[PDB]
């Protein structure tokens, strides 16, 4: 009859989700790139104007990957020759184009293979990292001043992170922090000398007759971790004749007694910077607030201006300690910390004093602080309807904490329940981006009266296009396990019948502080499986999941692969007990941590699941990196936690794999979860005598994301699933 | 006349011997001797200026390589490095230089164990190139100052007037002795 | 019905053939191992005595792997702590036990991690290689003498071969050749300084946090090859106060003009050695016969005594030039060389004369020379019945070449057509080992009258066991292609009916000079398939195969991947035309070179084959070692043969794989055919969109010979074949 969401539709991306990506250049203007040229929009009443034209982009011979606009609007930074390295890191060539003279700046150019470039928040100061060294350009045409001279490849990193910091700590390649008005440039230096390297073979293009070995400094669980130093340089004193001087800011005395991390850098004022330090045993953190001393030229860090965050029941933060949001004068700040009951909420701090006053409370969590103003604070929370999966924007008076108003709860209640926000420079205009149960909707608002200005994008065309096709429906509900609610989502096939019985596939991540059950509209592999193959795809949020308090998230502390596995198995049992699930046909699949949970579920010997797919799975926690593993498990030493490091392993349970059908997939050039982990799973399975299926992917990273590789892997897993359920 | 030049500097190898053509014979007292044998005029018979000519060829030469230089020998030395000529009366010396002399030792002793020419349908015919009693070696140009390590193989494309094939030479290395042993031939005319 | 040959019968090895492995220690005596004892036997009368007892082995704390006998019988050499490295190389610990004194020798023992140990041909001299250096013990209790001082790991090899030599040139790890009575020790020195290294990862046991990288000097096609030198040392002049003197023997100038190999070392007399050198273009070879001069203590090779062996239509030899067999005086020898027609026959040589005379003629080939006594020469050939896959023992009279007598043609005609022999020390008694169409049979004969003494092994127990098993049958016949007979074999299911149609699996190797159609009894995977699954397993000998003449064998020259593939396809077409073969269910499988041919056949787009399995296949000929590849293809340079090197890849044919089902298997720790080849095949197949099945085997070499991995791979391949043929 009618068309359905097919695999080609997912792989070829026939149905496109339109987005409205804008960059707020000013308090009431933003840049939008439509029809391959940048336009300026007035936030009040439309009033669009052309900023750059397509012909200008046609001028230079090479293709432009990305552009960056100087805050004064006089220069643009054109990025080309893009070459990706890791999830957040790359190298590229950059060209500077004058917007007033309308010409290229050909003298004293930024060198090729530049690792990172950034503008100052005001003016047109330019700082970039080249060969692990920092250079600062006061003007785009004048020569650059070299800041650091100790940059060494794979040894010393200046202004950029190493692998582990970029992956787990900062979630970014940049370790540069400009001052609020561009006077000081703070940077971190990472030393990876004694950090051991992971080596894997890179079978490059077919013309290469000898494979290359990629050596990456990678601290595994319990190994030497990279070491860090923090420096602040003064860019107004830079002179050509002399070398620049960098003033080092040391970690607190309570933090130098062992291994530590630098987890956050924030500028409080033009002469005040806050640093957060985290111990290797990541249940202790200290915030250091330091003030510039004009006579000395040095930065003084007072002991009385130190704030300590502790966690008796687990780790500090969700993945890291949260960032502070200082006031205009810089004498106080707002931070999201866990309350006495375990729910993260905004607490009001004063830099001099230890005690903090909580301004929000309840059985819900604050997701983040969005904007701070003299009169109001804006934040995202899941308070509405008591659903942990939803997100909404709120505002709270700073003179009266009782008056709290929801700015997005009733705008379109049915279609939008998952909100995100972008605020202008002075926070008088914001864009609300919903991606709730309905199609994504983008709107513009003004903060003065919280009135709706216009609709930037409503995804009308997809709605027109999706009327012909047969779409599945998402149901979000909860179950009671032990006097507590755990939320699940199910992708029900079209014309779902409660009397009929369907196969069930469990989509699993089940990592610490994760949410696989939310109100987000997605067009993915589950849409195909529900729309075309009539398979129910279900996800569960059990113990160790986030955004529902610390009693649930910290339940898997030092015990990884124990409670989440049993929670997934019990969820599958409850789903089969619900009534419309075929007990003979139940499957489970996951990626990364989800692959680990899938493997442990299959090796548990419960008999609930018929088959499973693990994609790039973690097999042993001693093979994974130190920061992530030691956040949740501790150190792999006989003193504290070696016993559970040995117990929680997929290999140990290889004898229970006889009762299931297993698909094991891994990319050979994976740097996050190395191929060694699957290679050990397969070796254990072969040693026991288990029949299973495997597939490697040459030169493929953690996310097996090419065109051909992505299409191939999803076609292969669709074939496996159709063979499992005996589908036509 | 003056025999200072032979004494100064680094002595040459056997295959790259140096000849001085000019009496005295006091210099034999300078270093210890071992073999004064002759085939023509007997040793200790010097005519001073009555000799029409006096030629000497000298070269660093180990004493272990002694049986390979004789009136009649079948070895690498005679075949490819140095064969004595008996048209004129000559006298071998094979003396050993002492210490504290103006003689810088060579790094090692060297000689050529093979030196032939290759030319055929598919480079098949091998022709060893035996040297004349009075001529130098064709394979001299390969490392005239000696070889580094043992069993080096040298090759070059011979041009016309030399045969037009491929010249292959193999050299041998013997480590230097504590004191420098050298070799002389004195032909009187 | 009755029992059949099952998969567990093959994997657990339920039915086992028995062997009679003996070591002739004398003209009339040999040693045999039974009941964990060492029994010496009298060949003339058959009585035995206990050479070594049970209790002698039990006094050692270690488990003895192998034993060695001094030619005088005074010392045993017991090998333990076995550690395998490559196909032929290993390290072990050795201890010497005196048989007269009945005690272990504890003074100056052979060091641990000894690479190779060998006795002298007479007496009890020992030469062993430790740390890439050669040591010689004149007596087992006296200290050893260091022969070489230049040994270095992965750089310089003394007395032992490097990977490419051990794999392709010598098929052995030793590079030591004792003099006929042990006065001289000849050895080769290899130099791998500029040879590039192949790097792959070795995961090891699960307790290892970081995988190891294995660096093996491996010269690929066109890369820098190792350098070889040859030395002879006099072991009678060894002293404890002077270093041993080794006299170098240089190659002929016809090889010194470029790259070359050392192919064979054979002693003619006590003071004569023969050396065979091959050019990198392996169609030119020279044998050098060198003599020892006692005046100089030097070895001299005359130019007149050099023997040229060249090939115009291909390469020299079957794989390497054949070994000479000198007479007692050492002034003449017999060699197997190709005649004008193209058939390998024994030619009689004089050391100093260039012309040699052929003593055998025919449209058949001599396989090898087995013994050379006065007035008689013993050899193995496939002359009998015109069957290229049979082997029979013949003797020829040196006084009259017209008197040729087959010593095994009419011994047991139905049961025995494939013969191997082992002669005594003076060729007075020979053991005839048969492995023909029937069960293997071992008999002892005396050469004075060619009379049979006794039957050493009858395999009567296996015959009794196999009467209750439905066993498969083998048919050996030929087909005519362009007026040329090409032979094939067929493992037929029990109760074979020509009227019925059967699925057909084509087992292929098709390498140069290969024979897959012979009269050899086997119990392998094909027995199970034919006995249990009723699948016809066929092998075909096409163009490029051996033992049929140079016209058939050299058709593959410089055209690898062209004629063998077409011959396999045409053979499949003929098989389907025979009338008992299901045309829809035809499959092809192979290992190593067979995997390459299978992949080429599947990418040919012929449509004959439904599916295929490739195990450790060659993908690109530039990824393989230089010796093997350049024997058949040449250098990969634009002047010589790069275009075929580019046209003969499995990758180029990735588009045609959409019409077949593919199973691709490799072991990650493979050092012969690296994992890079299968990785490149899989990468090409993903790019074009082809769905296939893959399986990697962790830590598994080319053989995949570990018991668990062997069982796993054959179970997986059986599952795949059953699925392809829709077998219930
Ligand atoms: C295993 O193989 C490797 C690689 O093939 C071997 O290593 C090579 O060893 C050779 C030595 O034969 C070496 O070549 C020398 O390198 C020196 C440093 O680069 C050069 O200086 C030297 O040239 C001089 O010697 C030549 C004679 O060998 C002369 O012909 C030449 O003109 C140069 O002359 C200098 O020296 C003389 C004194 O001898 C002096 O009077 C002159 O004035 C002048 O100064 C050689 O080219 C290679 O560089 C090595 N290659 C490497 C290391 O990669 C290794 O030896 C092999 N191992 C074994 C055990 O055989
Ligand atoms: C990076 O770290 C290494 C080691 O952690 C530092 O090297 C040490 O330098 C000190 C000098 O102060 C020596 O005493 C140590 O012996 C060195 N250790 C090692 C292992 O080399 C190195 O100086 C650091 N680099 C920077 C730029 O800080
Ligand atoms: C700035 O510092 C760098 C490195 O500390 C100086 O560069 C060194 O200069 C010395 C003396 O000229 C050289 O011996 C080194 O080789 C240089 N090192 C490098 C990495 O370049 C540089 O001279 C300093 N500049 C000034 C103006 O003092
Ligand atoms: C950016 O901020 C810095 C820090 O407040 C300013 O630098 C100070 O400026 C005042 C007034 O000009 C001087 O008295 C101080 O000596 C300066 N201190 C330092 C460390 O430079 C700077 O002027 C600001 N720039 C702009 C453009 O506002
Ligand atoms: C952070 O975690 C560590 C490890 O769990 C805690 O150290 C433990 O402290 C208790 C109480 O003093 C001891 O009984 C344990 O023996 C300690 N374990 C180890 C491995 O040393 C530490 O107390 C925690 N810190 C905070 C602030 O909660
Ligand atoms: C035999 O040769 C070896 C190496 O060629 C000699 O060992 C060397 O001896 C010298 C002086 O005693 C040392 O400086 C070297 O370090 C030694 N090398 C090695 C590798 O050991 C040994 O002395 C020689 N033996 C005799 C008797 O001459
Ligand atoms: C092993 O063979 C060698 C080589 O023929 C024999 O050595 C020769 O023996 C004869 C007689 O004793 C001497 O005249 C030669 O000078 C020896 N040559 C060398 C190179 O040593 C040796 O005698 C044989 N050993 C046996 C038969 O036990
Ligand atoms: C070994 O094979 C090479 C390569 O096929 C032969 O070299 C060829 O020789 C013929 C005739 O002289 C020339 O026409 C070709 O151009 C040569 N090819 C190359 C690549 O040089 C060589 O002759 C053969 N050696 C024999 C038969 O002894
Ligand atoms: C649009 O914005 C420009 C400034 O960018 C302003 O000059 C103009 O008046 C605006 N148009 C209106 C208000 O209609
Ligand atoms: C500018 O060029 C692009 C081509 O990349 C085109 O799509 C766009 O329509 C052009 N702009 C205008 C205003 O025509
Ligand atoms: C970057 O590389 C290109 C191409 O080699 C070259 O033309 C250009 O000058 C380089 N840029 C710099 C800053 O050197
Ligand atoms: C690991 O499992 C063993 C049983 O095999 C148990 O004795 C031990 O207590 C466990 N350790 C843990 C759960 O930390
Ligand atoms: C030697 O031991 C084996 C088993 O250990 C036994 O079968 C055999 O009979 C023993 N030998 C003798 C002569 O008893
Ligand atoms: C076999 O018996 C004969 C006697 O006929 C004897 O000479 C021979 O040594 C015996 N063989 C063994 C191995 O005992
Ligand atoms: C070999 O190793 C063992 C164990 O360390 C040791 O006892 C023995 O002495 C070693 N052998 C030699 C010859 O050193
Ligand atoms: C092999 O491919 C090359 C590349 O185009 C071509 O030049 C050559 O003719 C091809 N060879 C054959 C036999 O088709």
């Amino acid at each position: 009859s009618r068309k359905t969401y097919t695999l080609t539709d997912y792989l070829k991306n026939t149905y496109r989700l339109k987005l409205y990506s804008l960059r707020w250049i000013s308090d009431h203007e933003y840049l939008y790139k439509q029809e391959n040229n940048i336009l300026v929009f007035n936030a009040e009443y439309g009033n669009s104007s052309v900023f750059l034209e397509n012909s200008t982009f046609d001028e230079f011979g090479h293709s432009i990957n990305d552009y960056s606009i100087s805050p004064d609007g006089q220069f643009i930074l054109l990025e080309y020759n893009y070459v990706k390295q890791w999830r957040h890191s790359y190298t590229a060539s950059y060209d500077i184009y004058d917007l007033n003279k309308r010409q290229l700046i050909t003298e004293e150019r930024i060198p090729n293979n530049t690792q990172w470039v950034t503008w100052s928040p005001v003016g047109h100061k330019l700082a970039y990292v080249w060969n692990n060294d920092i250079y600062v350009k006061i003007e785009p045409n004048l020569p650059s001043y070299r800041i650091t001279w100790t940059g060494k490849e794979d040894i010393i990193y200046n202004g950029i992170t190493d692998w582990v910091y970029e992956e787990e700590v900062f979630s970014a390649y940049s370790a540069l922090w400009w001052s609020p008005n561009g006077t000081f440039l703070a940077y971190a230096q990472f030393n990876d000398t004694e950090v051991p390297l992971i080596e894997y073979s890179f079978y490059s293009d077919e013309s290469l007759q000898y494979p290359k070995t990629v050596r990456v400094p990678y601290p595994k669980a319990g190994a030497v971790n990279p070491t860090v130093k923090f420096f602040v340089v003064n860019t107004d004193s830079l002179s050509s004749v002399t070398n620049a001087t960098s003033i080092q800011i040391t970690a607190p005395a309570s933090m130098l007694i062992g291994d530590h991390y630098l987890c956050d850098v924030t500028w409080a004022t033009q002469e005040r910077i806050s640093l957060q330090w985290l111990r290797r045993i990541q249940n202790y953190s200290v915030m250091d607030i330091c003030d510039y001393d004009e006579s000395s030229g040095r930065w003084n860090c007072l002991v009385a201006r130190q704030h300590i965050e502790m966690s008796t029941t687990g780790w500090v933060g969700r993945f890291r300690p949260s960032e502070p949001h200082f006031t205009l004068d810089g004498n106080s700040f707002y931070k999201i910390i866990s309350n006495e009951e375990g729910y993260r909420h905004i607490c009001y701090f004063q830099i001099d004093k230890k005690d903090c006053t909580f301004i929000t409370k309840g059985t819900w969590e604050v997701i983040g602080i969005e904007a701070l103003t003299s009169d109001y604070l804006y934040y995202i929370s899941n308070e509405y309807k008591g659903m942990p999966g939803g997100r909404n924007l709120y505002k709270i008076q700073l003179s009266d904490y009782t008056k709290v108003t929801c700015l997005s709860c009733e705008l379109n209640p049915e279609r939008c329940q998952y909100y995100s926000v972008s605020f202008s420079k002075e926070a008088k205009y914001y864009q609300l981006r919903c991606s709730g149960p309905g199609l994504p909707l983008y709107t513009l608002h003004s903060s003065v009266n919280d009135k709706g200005l216009r609709v930037l994008e409503d995804n009308s065309a997809l709605d027109k296009m999706l009327q012909n096709v047969q779409m599945p429906s998402k149901k979000l509900d909860f179950i009671i396990l032990n006097e507590t609610k755990f939320w699940y989502q199910m992708i029900l096939p079209p014309h779902f019948d409660k009397s009929k019985k369907y196969p069930l596939l469990l989509d699993v991540y089940a990592g610490p502080c994760s949410q696989k059950a939310d109100t987000v509209f997605r067009l993915n592999w589950a849409t195909y499986l529900a729309s075309t193959e009539n398979i129910i795809v279900a996800s569960f949020d059990g113990r160790g999941s986030g955004y529902q308090g610390d009693k649930i998230m910290h339940a898997i502390n030092r015990r990884l692969g124990t409670f989440e596995v049993e929670d997934q198995i019990e969820a599958a049992r409850q789903f089969s007990k619900m009534g419309f699930v075929d007990n003979k046909r139940i499957a489970i699949w996951g990626w990364s941590y989800g692959g680990y949970v899938t493997s442990m579920v299959l090796g548990s010997g419960s008999g609930v699941f018929k088959c499973g797919i693990a994609v790039a799975p973690v097999s042993r926690w001693e093979y994974y990196d130190s920061v992530y593993t030691e956040r949740y498990m501790g150190l792999p030493t006989p003193e504290d936690n070696l016993d559970h490091y040995r117990n929680s392993t997929v290999m140990s349970r290889a004898e229970n794999f006889k009762q299931v059908e297993y698909l094991l997939i891994h990319g050979t050039a994976d740097d996050n979860v190395h191929f060694q982990q699957s290679a050990q799973i397969s070796k254990a399975l072969v040693d026991v005598g288990v029949d299973f299926q495997a597939m490697w992917y040459t030169d493929e990273d953690h996310g097996i994301a090419s065109s051909t590789a992505h299409q191939h892997i999803y076609t292969h897993m669709s074939h496996f699933i159709k063979q499992c359920f005996s589908l036509p | 006349c003056d025999f200072t030049p032979m004494l100064v500097g680094v002595p040459p190898q056997v295959y790259n011997f140096k000849r001085l053509v000019f009496n005295l014979t006091k210099l034999l007292s300078l270093f210890m001797v071992n073999e004064f044998s002759c085939n023509g005029i007997s040793p200790d018979a010097i005519a001073r200026g009555c000799y029409s000519s006096l030629t000497v060829d000298y070269f660093a030469y180990p004493l272990s390589m002694r049986s390979y230089i004789q009136p009649g020998s079948a070895g690498d030395i005679s075949l490819y490095n140095y064969k004595q000529s008996f048209a004129n009366p000559t006298c071998r010396v094979l003396a050993t230089a002492p210490a504290n002399l103006t003689l810088t030792k060579p790094s090692a002793y060297g000689y050529f164990q093979k030196c032939s020419r290759v030319s055929g349908e598919h480079n098949s015919v091998e022709t060893p190139l035996y040297i004349n009693p009075g001529e130098y070696s064709i394979c001299r140009s390969f490392s005239p100052y000696g070889f580094s390590e043992d069993g080096e193989v040298f090759r070059r494309q011979l041009t016309q007037y030399e045969g037009g094939g491929i010249l292959v030479g193999v050299g041998a290395k013997l480590a230097m002795t504590d004191k420098l042993e050298m070799g002389f031939i004195i032909s009187v005319q």
